[PDB]
RNA sequence: UAAGGAACUCGGCAAAAUGACCCCGUAACUUCGGGAGAAGGGGUGCUCUUAGAGCCGCAGUGAA
RNA sequence: UUGGCACCUCGAUGUCGGCUCAUCGCAUCCUGGGGCUGUAGUCGGUCCCAAGGGUUGGGCUGUUCGCCCAUUAAAGCGGUACGCGAGCUGGGUUCAGAACGUCGUGAGACAGUUCGGUCCCUAUCCGUCGUGGGCGUAGGAAAUUUGAGAGGAGCUGUCCUUAGUACGAGAGGACCGGGAUGGACAUACCUCUGGUGUACCAGUUGUCGUGCCAACGGCAUAGCUGGGUAGCUAUGUGUGGACGGGAUAAGUGCUGAAAGCAUCUAAGCAUGAAGCCCCCCUCAAGAUGAGAUUUCCCAACGUUAUAAGAUCCCUCAAAGAUGAUGAGGUUAAUAGGUUCGAGGUGGAAGCAUGGUGACAUGUGGAGCUGACGAAUACUAAUCGAUCGAAGACUUAAU
């Protein structure tokens, strides 16, 4: 009963920040295309996580030149090298899909 | 799990009185379908009976009717506080299995399967 | 939605070859006449 | 070349290389013993008869398909092994390189093996033609009363008649399906698990088939 | 995921506000277009003094959608609104600057220009 | 009910949307009554003090 | 097609267009093969073979038709009661109302127009899609199977390279090969992204209850609202069809006479299409021609009881309208319960503390948790009953 958690358990990551919905996160995505390879950061809020073991994803949204932006990630994914938890926050559910339709001061987020 | 023929409020409701009643009565005949799917709610009372705790007693409270028994001798207690007291007191040691099914045979009007459902 | 030809007897009988109820399933009581298999005397 | 029997455990998924990410379908192949060898000069053909999942020992009135019959018993005693829950034949293997008796293990595969993977596909009972031949509905409103119905079935006085193979209401799924051109990607020798790409024919626990892809 | 008589914002300072797709280019039957695919549409609104006008039947690449693309690695990037970038014949802007975040995904196309425009790209 | 939003269809048919109360604001035209609830905006829960100060939720005419 | 004829139907053969669903022809729109060219190349023109597959989303109009916008490899032409109303619609057309133009003294009418205007039917037979029971298949049975035969599939774009080469003043720009990757379609599946999720968690309004507080229950679309497991799902995730062999079509030949020559043909010998038969997928021995392999069982006197093997009955789900199929039936994990997990929700109650209070913090990732996983006989799968062979004959090899 226990063969899908025994043949993925190498696919999982041991050097993960405990975080949850609502903290803010800098998630520091590698990028190979191109002619190098390289890292871009991706700074913003856990609105979303779901799933179990391997193939558990979350989500971090922020406002790129006043456009919503989510990215949805593996959490065991090898593109990302680490991530650090910025701030922690102040939130009442497991889902802030409601912070999609907020904008500006409205959208804040109450840091604990 | 069945629908028994009924909306959800509806067979919520059916499924209270029930359980209720065969907290009451110990032994109750009822249909095939409506005792399987009775002897889930009434055991899951019982281990809340078992724990004992307040918090228990008051998600007891969610399910089971407010009903009134008269005992031995024109002393009374409620359905909850006879899940509580003897009913609890006296499955203490058996771990789950605390109602059984006995079946009757088909009845006149509708030729449904009558059954027995009984506390152990 | 209505019936061409009338139906003959061969033919309604040919139909009702499978229309039929069979024995129930019934075992002798050892202690308490017969009984359904699976089901508890309730009368002796 | 190559064939084992298996029973689909799920679905996961597991990076690759390049961290890419590969859907996977679990599949355990335990106990795979070849019971019978098929031959030209006796049968017609070549084949290996494989038995995949051990049953109980035969005992006198035993109820369900848990416990071998003595037929079943003394065929699966003829290979040395105990009797099999499931039984299929490989016509696509060398019937030189096996030996009546001896256990397939998931070894036989490696990573990177292209595969042909056969099951019978999950039932759906009875269903209409919007959900069994992808018909299209009718308009759901402007008066309309065809929604889900199959629409014309024939022309006229010719040709007076329906043609065979009109798609209509009927029972759908459970039939026999084979997905070409699957990979291994990975082999697990403990628990003795296949890493299949993609997904596979058939609910959890049901019988898969692999074979190393005709084409 | 655009399609026919979708309306997107433009991204771009070409003079045309939004647009409504005509034509989803690419084959016969296609019926949706997402990032880095290239639609036929129709200028709904412009904004006075630029180069492009209301009315004009014009090219456009997306570079913004709701639905987002998958990328790879099964990780999924989405925005909070649909846009696109008018384009002349050999895929470069046909203003002089683009405005808001674009994706990765128009390296693959090609559109480099547009992504060197780009404040940021994702 | 994703994304889209009349591409449906003879026709937006049907559905969706609007909707109570209080306060701002309101066009052409006009028989000077009207048009007009034009349009378009804002507010609303709970606690305390005498209009402020707070408290909670995604959301306060929180349903109809 | 417009007609001509008036042979079936006036004790009724529903008319146009659209929708749904197709099916057939080839006089071929695309794609494949080829001859001629006033074929340099890139493109074309025309003719021959070819029906395998493919062959669009809008504006206007009831429209068919047609014009237009934007695509596409292509947007072929036809038959099937101008296919399809006991499958749908009902905009148009042969209905009662009304109006205009016009005609008529008039009632009224129309090489016309305009607004409005009931679409009934529980499927008996054949036909079709699924799914069972009987008997047969020279003993009975369990399982694995061959494949006579049948069905399915069959499409194609762009880019890179060859090569800026051949061709060509130039402009422009290849055939043949190699590789990548899409559109449409089909199919499987739920790991992912999402949808749903009426016995999952939480917030909240009005009102009535549980005597009151607190905590809860009922009703209001599941009262409403935010999430959401399994399952079922597409818009999501995988996979498939550009292959190979054989025989051919139009063609192209070689050898070769009749007919000293010439000649693809008359005898022979080749080569040549997305087309044919196979190769791929599925069904398939009621294939009454009823096949094959392995294993199991073996009775006496039509009867009675049996063997292998099953069923009845019962617990069920991966299966399912019901049958059927599959997991199990105490020598037992089949379901329920119980205990522990995964996932979901998001911080229970009670109590303490702070605050005038609304509330907040702590105890404490708490409490709760359908369908998912494991363990555990606590409850129910009791006892029992029913069906079920004894292998015919004739001739040949041994
Ligand atoms: C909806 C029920 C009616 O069906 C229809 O109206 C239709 C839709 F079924 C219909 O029109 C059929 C199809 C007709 O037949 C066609 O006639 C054409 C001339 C020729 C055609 N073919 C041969 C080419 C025939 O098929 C005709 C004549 O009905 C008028 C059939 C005859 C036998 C006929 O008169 C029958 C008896 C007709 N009728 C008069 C209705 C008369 C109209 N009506 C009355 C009512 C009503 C009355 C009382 C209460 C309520 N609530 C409603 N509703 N509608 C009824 O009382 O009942 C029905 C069956
Ligand atoms: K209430
Ligand atoms: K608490
Ligand atoms: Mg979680
Ligand atoms: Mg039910
Ligand atoms: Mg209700
Ligand atoms: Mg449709
Ligand atoms: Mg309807
Ligand atoms: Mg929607
Ligand atoms: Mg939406
Ligand atoms: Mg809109
Ligand atoms: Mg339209
Ligand atoms: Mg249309
Ligand atoms: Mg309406
Ligand atoms: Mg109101
Ligand atoms: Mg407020
Ligand atoms: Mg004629
Ligand atoms: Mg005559
Ligand atoms: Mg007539
Ligand atoms: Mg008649
Ligand atoms: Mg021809
Ligand atoms: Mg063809
Ligand atoms: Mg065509
Ligand atoms: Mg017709
Ligand atoms: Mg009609
Ligand atoms: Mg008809
Ligand atoms: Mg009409
Ligand atoms: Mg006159
Ligand atoms: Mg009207
Ligand atoms: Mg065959
Ligand atoms: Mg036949
Ligand atoms: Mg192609
Ligand atoms: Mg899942
Ligand atoms: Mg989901
Ligand atoms: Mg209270
Ligand atoms: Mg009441
Ligand atoms: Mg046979
Ligand atoms: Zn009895």
């Amino acid at each position: 009963h226990k063969l899908i958690e025994a043949v993925t358990k190498s696919q999982l990551r041991t050097d993960l920040p405990s975080f949850r919905p609502g903290d803010t996160l800098r998630v520091h995505v590698r990028i190979i295309e191109g002619t190098r390879e390289r890292i871009q950061v991706f700074e913003g809020v856990v609105i979303k996580r779901r799933g179990g073991g391997v193939s558990e994803t979350f989500t971090v949204r922020k406002i790129s030149s006043g456009v919503g932006v989510e990215r949805t990630f593996p959490l065991h994914t090898p593109k990302i090298e680490k991530i650090e938890v910025k701030r922690r926050g102040k939130v009442r559910r497991a889902k802030l899909y409601y912070l999609r339709s907020l904008r500006g001061k409205a959208a804040r987020i109450q840091e604990i | 799990y069945r629908k028994l023929g009924r909306t959800s409020d509806q067979r919520k409701a059916m499924l209270r009185d029930l359980a209720t009643s065969l907290i009451i009565s110990e032994r109750i005949e009822t249909t095939e379908a409506r005792a399987k799917e009775v002897r889930s709610v009434v055991e899951k009372l019982i281990t809340l009976g078992k724990k004992g705790d307040l918090a228990s007693r008051r998600n007891a409270a969610k399910t089971l009717r407010n009903v009134e028994i008269l005992n031995e001798d024109e002393t009374t207690q409620t359905a909850l506080q006879k899940l509580f007291g003897e009913i609890a007191e006296r499955y203490t040691e058996r771990q789950g299995g605390y109602t059984r099914i006995l079946k009757q045979g088909p009845r006149r009007g509708d030729g449904a399967e009558s059954v027995i459902i009984e506390l152990v | 939605a209505v019936p061409k030809r009338r139906t003959s007897k061969t033919r309604k009988n040919k139909r009702r070859t499978h229309f039929k109820i069979s024995v129930p399933g019934m075992t002798e009581c050892p202690n308490c006449e017969y009984k359904l298999s699976h089901r508890v005397c309730k009368n002796c | 070349t190559k064939g084992i029997l298996g029973r689909k455990i799920g679905m996961t998924q597991v990076f690759g290389e390049n961290g890419e990410l590969i859907p996977v379908t679990v599949v355990e192949a335990k106990e795979n013993v070849v019971l019978q060898k098929k031959t030209v000069e006796v049968d017609g053909y070549n084949a290996i008869q494989v038995g995949f999942e051990d049953k109980k020992a035969y005992k006198k009135d035993a109820k369900s398909n848990k416990y071998a019959n003595k037929p079943a018993e003394g065929h699966a005693k003829k290979a040395d092994a105990a009797p099999k829950r499931f039984i299929r034949e490989f016509r696509n293997v060398d019937v030189d390189a096996y030996e009546v008796g001896q256990e397939v293990s998931v070894d036989t595969f490696v990573a990177g093996d292209v595969i042909d993977v056969t099951g019978v596909s999950k039932g759906k009972g009875f269903q209409g033609a919007i959900k069994r031949h992808g018909q299209s509905r009718g308009p759901m409103s402007h008066g309309s009363h065809f929604h889900r119905a199959p629409g014309s079935v024939g022309m006229a006085s010719d040709a007076s008649r329906v043609f065979k193979g009109q798609k209509m209401p009927g029972r759908m799924g459970g039939n026999t399906v084979t997905v070409q051109n699957l990979e291994v990607v990975q082999v697990d020798t403990e628990n003795k698990v296949i890493l299949v790409k993609g997904n596979v024919p058939g609910p959890k626990k049901g019988l898969v088939e692999i074979r190393t892809s005709i084409k | 995921m655009i399609q026919q008589e979708t309306r997107l914002k433009v991204a771009d300072n070409s003079g045309a506000r939004e647009v409504l797709t005509i034509k989803v280019l690419g084959g016969s039957g296609r019926k949706t277009a997402n990032i880095g695919d290239v639609i036929v549409c129709t200028v709904k609104n412009a904004t006075p003094g630029g180069v492009v006008k209301k009315g004009d039947v014009v090219k456009a690449v997306i570079v913004r959608t709701k639905s987002g693309v998958r990328r790879n690695d099964g990780s999924y990037i989405k925005f909070d609104e649909n846009a696109c970038v008018i384009i002349r014949d050999d895929k470069g802007p046909r203003g002089t600057r683009i405005f808001g975040p674009v994706a990765r995904e128009l390296r693959e196309g090609n559109f480099m220009k547009i992504v060197s425009l780009a404040p940021e790209v994702l």
